[PDB]
DNA sequence: GGCTGCTTCAGTATTTATACTCTCAGTAATAGTGCTGAGCTCTTTA
DNA sequence: TAAAGAGCTCAGCACTATTACTGAGAGTATAAAGATACTGAAGCAGCC
């Protein structure tokens, strides 16, 4: 089972799981750690945000590579926002300083 | 009636005939458990039992 | 992009600021339209647009008309993209008592108020009241009254005097407390009380005191009275995202929260009886609670199906919240997974890979490519071409590939190797190949395993792969400097079948003179392999300046030995070959190639040696039958004779002439007799079968079976499957651990009858599920582990110092176990080393040793060395290079900038997963010795000494430690100090049989004091016969003179108590219960006879423990500082003692639980940690007591046997690290000529470069002790909340750093990943560098 | 079936019955006992008829959504979140 | 033939300025209008990059300052 | 008046059966609605 | 004879008033209807 792309879940845009589903491999911490003990950094960051949720960063990339050019716009995640509105969502006022 | 096709469409101690061989036909009827109502959980599994 | 997060509350009033509107209607949707409601919980009104740029009113079609808002639909007009975040608000219409600021455990507020917890909650649910400013009556601002107390009092007060219960009374309190007064107030208390626990629960309370009043933070706000609402679109009315579907339960709270408040208003609107506006009130507080934090009161309410439904905290927690969910775990786009194959014919760099995967997963690859050629002229066209695959698209895809790498990994991901990378080659085919050497490290079977593969994108990402994560890069095993490339099994056996000799074969012992000739005389059948032949080669060695000069010479060999040699690459020399090469053979022929050669050598040595084995045992036919099992012939001897007695000793006991406990030991040790000798019996007769003439008689070699082909290959199978298969596998366990006392009888050739097989199948049982628990706990253990360090990266290179700790072998007092060379190979040393011979230093100052130096050391005997390590670095933000060494994967000094963290913790935790669950006869020759020594002579003229330190060590001819051994007190020295041992003989030895209270001069003994009944009893000795008055228990003897105890005071023929030799106090000590001098009154003994004679877990868990910094369970008091030793108050429940220094007050006066055996007596002055008792050590003690490296070796040598128990292989290097963190916080004790408090803790190198600047000046800063914390501690006490709330227990670390305020500098990595930039870890590190280096 | 239902039904009661004691004949209807608890009962079905008819919507709106990625749909639960929306818009 | 940085690493003892300097360049090349030092049979990109690094020729200094006299 | 042992709790690893009566209420769909034009209607006399 | 007026009424987009119609509300007066395991931490509890 492959998946190039495919659908996302949508109170968190990752890509969605399962083999019924296009589902993407479960990329795991412990995989997170044998990624941080090589300083593979490029490779864990693109993974992480570019090939999962980035959703302007991904629609960036999907464009650049499928025209001819492999370069990356970091951004930031989305579902770490929604974890930012869910503590939010308590009294807990959580901001992001300069 | 409710009940009665509750219980059998609907409870813990019933699913699909493991159909696939004249054998797992039969392993999947001469099977015991202590799971569901009445039983352990599988992770209230206790050593000895 | 921006800088550190920050946590605070918020008033109400920001809580407005936030939402674009207020919910008030409890519905929804209309069920018909299937639109929002008017005002309801998902109404554009406030959250916003459904579609994009226009609502209900269809009055705004293009940008012109976008942004202003309608009328009719009233909405603002924007994309729907913003509806997924606007934050909504309700106006509460009662106040809220917060939950989780009431149950932090211990609450947050409670304290706050100093309360009992249970008060406040029954001012909550009304079940009492409390009195506000009880004013001109006995009632106080904190008492509370039962209900009827309220009423009464009320009536003869129904003045000013305020009783109340609920929310409204709290919000009244805080709002109505002042702090500064308050702090004070403590300040004052604080500084007078003398009890301590007072003094801990005060300052707990001025601490967050003052740490309220520190920022700007106001505690009412605890209290609810407006609550914000999630934005809509994260909670939608269903997922619908395929499959079943989800609930998203939240509204339903909502809802009926919603629903209750206004029920509130609207009864309050009706004036209702305010008996039940108390209940609805009730109703609202425990709804808001249920939306908060579900289950934190009695009844939980249950969804639905007899289930508990999801509050906001639940999405938060647990292996499923957001954190180990989708922060940080989380499904990947460009991937794929499949079964496994061989396809032994690749070569080391590259990975088969099916045709179809490889089509998808590049995709938008072959789209530009196509359009770049114009075969395509727009998407929708290459979109067709590539569905039916038109078959030009193969060579594009083939050119896209052409160095394009690929990322592969299994599913439970052990440590750095689990995960790696290829170069694919493409298969039409459906599954995956894989060269056959690599499967280890996956620690794969081929039996239906899965493996997944993703793929890099950015050019950066490929190059990432291909220096780093290539197998061409990984060889060397992370945990030890082994290589990590073993051959594993097959090749083995090939191998092994090659390099060995036939007694008598074709043409042996004919001459050749080239490798070439014997491939051809093998191949042609002309000669056999494995003969005896001699052959002229040659060989080389760079040994010289880097010129490999080849030289040549006649050997006598084997055929294939120089087949096989023709293929060991430059420099290495033949003797490496001439042998049989079993498998750790061509291991360390491995590790050495790669040393003296490099890299591609060696990669393309083991390559071609894969391919001759695999070659080789084809061309072998390796098989094995029914005969490949040999017998024991006399095993049915052996058996029926052991039968045979044992029939005779249960007759025996069964006629009553001896104990069933010891009838089943004489069992247990016979039918272990019989086993081994049917082993012995068995192994000896396979090994050697071998008898063939040689032309003459007949020899025997090494026999040829299979299976013995195998085991002495040492590819497959242990001794005891052998043991098992031949041999009767003797007994087996008991579902207790208990031994059934017949053992199994049989073999496997012969078929088992059905008791023994049921018996068989409980053991299997067991281990099985003890597999399973095994890997769960393993789990867990690994994961802690990792989150501990989870930040320590090599920041600079040399902290500037000499320290470190000296190493040496360990000796487990008798064999050594890590010779020397070992600890120092690669451990940069901070000091030289000099040789015994004095002034004779042999390696440079600071100098990395490497292994030639390992040779020049071992060479000379060297005994033990000082080196750089971690614990002692002197560097903030990591360690310097040096005080790590090497890479242990890479043989240089390790780069700037790694994770040494993260390597250390996966090596570490990998090998749970297979883990489990007297006298002195001195054997060798040289030299006695002891160490902290008090000996004395005898009559006997010999040396016995007296104390429980003294050490034994015995010094070989070298110069070298060969043996020491910790010898009790009281032990009789055939030698002396200094003298020759050989083997077979014991030098000293004693009587653990009773306890050696001696005293070391002839004079008089006394029974002073010693009165039979009231402290010692009369002994008419029913054994011997000597009226030993003999002494029991004071304590249990008589009530008033078990004070005045059985002193001995020790005299001469003039009864004078002698003055101790040298010394002017006499030993005055007691015979406690049970302590008997049976030598009589008056009596003028010899020494040579003790006064008194007092006749006397480790698997896994054991480390878990161990690194949480558990309990030891009954800890051995040491010496907090020295001096003689004192009694006085007694049984205040417990014994009790004091302890004086030379010139210090006496200050350790402390009580024992009475059964406690002491150590030293009275009179002895002890140096500071002695050990004053008797038992384990007691880790923080073992800190203070005895600084740093000492629990530090401690913990090293424990789990490095622990480890050692079970062959493992692990650097020490690790374990160093883990303790480096597992110390972090040091408690300061004198806040000197800084700031902080005196009973308080800071991070140690915080506060260490804070004196840095303060001992700048003379004016000298804050006195510590550094501290000890379990993992499980330290992993919270970070600078950071949101990596601990990464951790365990979200909640109340996250409440915790809520109501402190902090602010998280980002400074660490399981931070950098959220935020998601480049981690400082590798290439992340140099841009962290420049990035900090731009500000 | 379900505390937390039985939670707000009580709740709907015991506001019917507040507001509706402003009415009580005494010279007819000579207990009081009984009105309340008519009234209750009333309430009781109200709400619970609204909740039923609520979830119902969810239901009428959750099956009309079968068009979510590619291929192979079930057919198994559909029918029965079908056959309940059905049965409860039979009232 | 390039399969290994080991000679890579000899010019840059660092073993992870190798990704960067390789990354510059492969940036350059690729999309930007950078021809081969170093005569290409058919390898991609980044291949061409660390060609051209394990050659001692291409480094930061000798880059940086190209990147200068462009300026 | 400060002082140690028990202790209790808390943190880890599909799919819910029985109103009634107005009574109103204001709403959203929905036919009534009237244009524009335009296309055919019609005659004109050149 | 046939190009060219001036009007007779029929497609084709609204509009207001409508009409089921669904919702909110207010009346309701028989009853008594349960098989982890562990570690830890403050609070409670008895003591010289
Ligand atoms: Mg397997
Ligand atoms: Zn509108
Ligand atoms: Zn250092």
């Amino acid at each position: 089972h492959a998946r190039s792309t495919g659908s996302y879940s949508l109170v968190t845009q990752q890509p969605l799981g399962g083999k019924a589903q296009f589902g993407g491999q479960r990329f795991g911490e412990m995989e997170v750690w044998a990624l941080e003990a090589y300083g593979a950094a490029y490779t864990l960051q693109e993974m992480l945000t570019v090939k999962s949720d980035d959703v302007n960063g991904r629609t960036k990339m999907y464009k650049n590579i499928v025209d001819g050019n492999h370069q990356m716009e970091p951004g930031m995640p989305e579902s770490f926002n929604v974890l930012l509105k869910e503590i939010r969502s308590l009294g807990i006022n959580i901001e992001l300083e300069d | 009636s409710a009940a009665v096709k509750e219980f059998f469409g609907s409870s813990q101690l019933s699913q699909f005939m493991d159909q696939n061989n004249p054998l797992s036909e039969i392993t999947h009827k001469r099977r015991i458990s202590a799971l569901g109502p009445g039983g352990l959980t599988r992770e209230r599994a206790g050593f000895e039992v | 992009e921006f800088d550190a997060i920050k946590i605070a509350l918020a008033s109400p009033d920001m809580i407005r600021s936030w939402s674009f509107g207020e919910v008030k209607k409890p519905e929804t949707i209309n069920y018909r339209t299937f639109k929002p409601e008017r005002d309801g919980l998902f109404c554009a009104r406030i959250f916003g647009p459904v579609k994009d740029y226009e609502c209900l009113c269809g009055k705004y079609k293009r940008l012109k008309h976008r942004g202003v808002i309608c009328e009719k639909c009233g909405v603002e007009v924007t994309q729907t993209k913003v509806r997924r975040e606007r934050m909504g608000h309700i106006e509460l219409a009662s106040p809220t008592a917060h939950i989780w600021f009431l149950k932090s455990l211990p609450s947050r507020i409670g304290l706050l108020l100093d309360m009992p917890l249970r008060d406040i909650e029954r001012v909550l649910y009304f079940e009492s009241y409390v009195v506000i400013e009880g004013g001109m009556t006995n009632l106080e601002r904190q008492q509370i009254l039962t209900e009827e107390q309220y009423l009464d009092a009320l009536e003869e007060f129904g003045d000013e005097f305020d009783a109340k219960m609920g929310a409204e009374a709290i919000q009244a309190l805080l709002k109505s407390m002042d702090l500064e007064q308050e702090c004070e107030q403590l300040r004052e208390e604080l500084n007078e009380t003398n009890s301590e626990t007072k003094r801990k629960k005060l300052t707990k309370r001025i601490k967050l005191l003052e740490a309220f009043v520190q920022s700007g933070n106001k505690p009412e706000w605890m209290i609810l009275t407006v609550l914000p609402v999630l934005p809509p679109d994260l909670r939608p009315l269903v997922p619908l995202d395929g499959g079943r579907f989800a609930t998203s339960d939240l509204n339903d709270l909502y809802r009926r929260v919603i629903n209750r408040n206004n029920r509130l208003k609207r009864l309050l609107d009706l004036a209702a009886p305010d008996i039940i506006v108390r209940n609805e009130k009730r109703m609202l507080q425990e709804a808001v609670d249920a939306l908060l934090d579900n289950g934190r009161r009695g009844r939980a309410i249950t969804g639905s199906n007899k289930r508990p439904l999801k509050s906001l905290a639940d999405m938060i927690k647990g292996k499923q919240g957001r954190f180990r969910q989708n922060l940080l775990g989380k499904r990947v786009d460009y991937s794929g997974r499949s079964v496994i194959t061989v396809g032994p014919y690749l070569r080391l760099h590259q990975c088969g890979l099916p045709k179809k995967m490889a089509l998808e997963l590049f995709k938008p690859f072959i789209y530009g490519k196509l359009e770049l050629r114009g075969l395509a002229t727009t998407i929708k066209a290459a979109k067709k071409m590539v569905e039916r695959e038109e078959a030009v698209v193969w060579d594009i895809l083939d050119e896209v590939i052409r160095e394009h790498p690929v990322l592969l990994n299994r599913a439970p991901t052990l440590h750095r190797l689990g995960i790696q990378a290829f170069e694919p080659v493409l298969i039409e085919g459906k599954a995956i190949q894989l060269h056959p050497l690599v499967c280890a490290a996956y620690n794969a079977d081929f039996d239906g395993d899965q493996m997944a593969v993703h793929v890099p994108l950015t050019l950066e990402a490929q190059l990432e792969a291909r220096a780093l994560m290539m197998s061409t890069n990984n060889i060397l095993s992370p945990a030890n400097g082994e290589p990590i490339i073993v051959p594993s099994q097959d090749v083995v056996l090939g191998l092994y079948y090659m390099t060995r000799d036939c007694v008598n074969a074709k043409g042996e012992g004919m001459v050749l003179t080239g490798p070439k000739e014997a491939e051809r005389l093998y191949r042609s059948g002309l000669a056999s392999l494995h003969a005896r032949v001699k052959v002229r080669i040659t060989e080389y060695e760079k040994d010289a300046n880097g010129e490999l000069v080849a030289k040549t010479s006649l050997k006598d060999t084997t055929v294939g030995r120089a087949i096989l040699w023709m293929i060991v690459p430059k420099g290495l020399p033949y003797s490496i070959v001439n042998q049989a090469l079993g498998k750790k053979a061509i291991s360390k022929m491995l590790n050495t190639c790669y040393r003296i050669l490099g890299l591609k050598p060696t990669v393309i040595f083991a390559d071609q040696i894969m391919y001759t084995g695999f070659a080789y045992a084809a061309r072998s036919g390796a098989s094995v039958g029914i005969d490949d099992m040999v017998i024991p012939e006399k095993k049915h001897e052996i058996i029926s004779e052991a039968e045979a007695e044992v029939a005779e000793i249960q007759e025996q006991f069964q006629s009553g002439l001896v104990t069933a406990g010891e009838r089943y030991n004489k069992v247990i040790d016979i039918w272990a007799a019989a086993n081994d000798r049917v082993s012995k019996a068995m192994m000896d007769n396979l090994q050697t079968e071998t008898v063939i003439n040689r032309d003459g008689q007949e020899e025997k070699q090494v026999s040829f079976n299979s299976i013995y082909m195998m085991a002495d290959s040492g590819a497959r199978g242990s001794a005891a499957q052998i043991r098992q298969l031949a041999g009767m596998r003797g007994l087996m366990a008991k579902p207790d651990g208990s031994i059934i006392e017949t053992p199994i009888t049989a073999n496997f050739r012969e078929g088992l009858n059905v008791l023994q097989y049921f018996i068989s199948t409980h053991g299997a049982r067991k281990g099985l599920a003890d597999t399973a628990l095994k890997t769960a706990n393993s789990g867990y253990l690994t994961r802690r582990l990792v989150d501990v360090a989870q930040d320590l990266v090599v920041t600079e290179d040399d902290c500037g110092t000499h320290e470190g700790i000296m190493m040496t072998p360990v000796i487990e007092g008798g064999d050594v176990k890590e010779p020397l060379r070992d600890r120092v190979l690669g451990r940069v040393t901070a000091e030289d080393v000099l040789k015994p011979g004095t002034a004779d230093i042999l390696v440079p100052r600071n100098t990395l040793l490497h292994e030639q130096w390992c040779d020049l050391l071992e060479e000379n005997s060297v005994d033990a060395v000082k080196v750089r390590s971690v614990v002692s670095c002197d560097t903030d933000f990591g360690v310097c290079a040096h005080c790590y060494g090497r890479d242990l994967a890479r043989g240089h000094i390790i780069n700037k900038g790694e994770a040494i963290g993260v390597i250390a913790a996966q090596s570490i935790g990998e090998p749970g997963t297979q883990l489990t669950m007297s006298s002195i006869q001195v054997k060798n020759k040289g030299s006695i010795k002891l160490s902290n020594v008090k000996s004395v002579v005898n009559s006997s003229g010999k040396l016995v000494i007296t104390s429980r330190n003294t050490e034994l060590k015995l010094i070989d001819e070298f110069g070298r430690t060969k043996e020491s051994y910790k010898v009790p007190y009281g032990a009789v020295l055939a030698k002396g100090d200094g003298e020759q041992v050989a083997g077979g003989e014991t030098v000293a030895n004693w009587d653990p049989h009773t306890m050696p209270v001696i005293t070391e001069v002839s004079g008089f003994v006394r029974f002073t004091d010693m009165i039979d009944g009231q402290t010692i009893t009369r002994q008419t000795d029913e054994l011997t016969g000597l009226s030993s008055l003999v002494v029991l228990d004071s304590a249990e003897r008589t009530a008033g003179g078990k004070d005045l105890r059985p002193a001995l005071k020790i005299v001469d023929a003039q009864g004078n108590d002698v003055l101790i030799p040298g010394t002017d106090m006499p030993a005055q000590y007691f015979l406690p219960g049970k302590a008997i001098v049976q030598l009589e009154d008056g009596v003028q003994i010899s020494s040579g006879d003790t006064l008194a004679r007092i006749p006397q877990t480790g698997g896994l868990p054991r480390v878990a423990d161990l690194f949480e910094a558990r309990r030891p369970k009954e800890p051995a008091i040491l010496a907090e500082i020295s001096g003689i030793v004192s009694f006085g108050k007694e049984t205040k429940g417990k014994r009790r003692l004091v302890i004086t220094p030379v010139d210090g007050s006496d200050p350790y006066e402390e009580m024992i639980p009475k059964w406690r055996q002491l150590n030293v007596f009275e009179g002895e002055r002890v140096e500071r940690g002695d050990v004053i008792s008797d038992g384990p050590e007691a880790p923080h003690d073992i800190l203070r007591l005895r600084g740093v490296h000492a629990v530090t070796r401690y913990i090293v040598n424990e789990v490095q046997d622990v480890y050692r128990l079970q062959g493992v292989k692990i650097n020490d290097k690790h374990i160093e690290v883990i303790v480096r963190q597992m110390l972090r916080k040091a408690t300061i004790v004198n806040a000197g000529s800084s700031d902080f408090l005196e009973g308080e803790q800071v991070e140690y190198s915080r506060v260490k470069i804070a004196n840095r600047e303060l001992e700048a000046n003379g004016k000298v800063g804050a006195t510590y002790s550094r501290d000890l914390l379990g993992i499980t501690k330290a992993s919270l006490a970070t600078e950071s909340f949101i990596s601990a709330a990464s951790f365990q227990e979200t909640t109340r670390v996250l409440t915790e750093a809520a109501v402190a305020g902090k602010r998280d500098e980002l400074r660490g990595l399981k931070e950098n990943v959220i935020v998601g930039r480049l981690i400082p870890a590798g290439t992340g590190y140099a841009y962290h560098q420049d990035r900090m280096r731009r500000r | 079936y379900t505390q937390s239902w039985k939670q707000e039904m009580i709740a709907d009661g015991i506001e019917a019955s507040i507001k509706g004691l402003h009415n009580f004949d005494e010279t007819k209807y000579k207990n009081p006992h009984a009105y309340i608890t008519q009234a209750c009962f009333n309430a009781f079905v109200q709400r619970i008829k609204k909740e039923r008819k609520e979830v119902a919507k969810k239901y009428s709106y959750f099956v009309h959504n079968v068009y979510d990625s590619r291929d192979d749909d079930m057919v198994a639960l559909v029918d029965e979140t079908f056959i309940q929306d059905i049965y409860d818009k039979m009232t | 033939a390039r399969v290994t940085v080991q000679d890579a690493v000899e010019k840059i003892g660092n073993r992870f300025d190798l990704v960067l300097v390789a990354a510059r360049r492969a940036r350059q090349m690729q999309v930007g209008g950078k021809d081969p030092l170093v005569p290409e049979e058919n390898d991609k990109t980044t291949v061409i990059a660390l060609r051209e690094i394990e050659e001692g020729l291409i480094n930061n200094q000798i880059l940086d300052v190209r990147e200068r006299q462009e300026q």
